């Protein structure tokens, strides 16, 4: 019928997504374990942490 | 046998304040409950015409 009707709401959609995290600090000492002058023994095990 | 009769008069102005209208609002039901969430909207559809 003649008149003005309320329909579905509109949105302006985003065009891209961005992800921001702080500067990456130093890494776990995995390099020292694998890129070693001599490999570690079963008793000389490491505990990577924090 | 005693009657009081005005010998003078005052013209008085008073003020009456009445509401006529309230702010007209509109609610996006889906956006409010499930803003930018596809999964929430899909569960919201199970509540029908609310």
């Amino acid at each position: 019928e003649k008149g003005i009707y309320q329909t579905s709401n509109f949105r302006v959609q985003p065009t891209e997504s961005i992800v921001r995290f702080p500067n990456v600090t130093n890494l776990c000492p995995f390099h020292e374990v694998f890129n070693a002058t001599r490999f570690a023994s079963v008793y000389a095990w490491n505990r990577t942490r924090i | 046998n005693s009657i009081a009769i005005p010998t003078n008069f005052t013209i008085s102005v008073t003020t009456e304040i009445l509401p006529v209208s309230m702010t007209k609002t509109s609610v996006d039901c889906t956006m409010y409950i499930c803003g930018d969430s596809t999964e929430c909207s899909n569960l919201l559809l199970q509540y029908g015409s609310f």
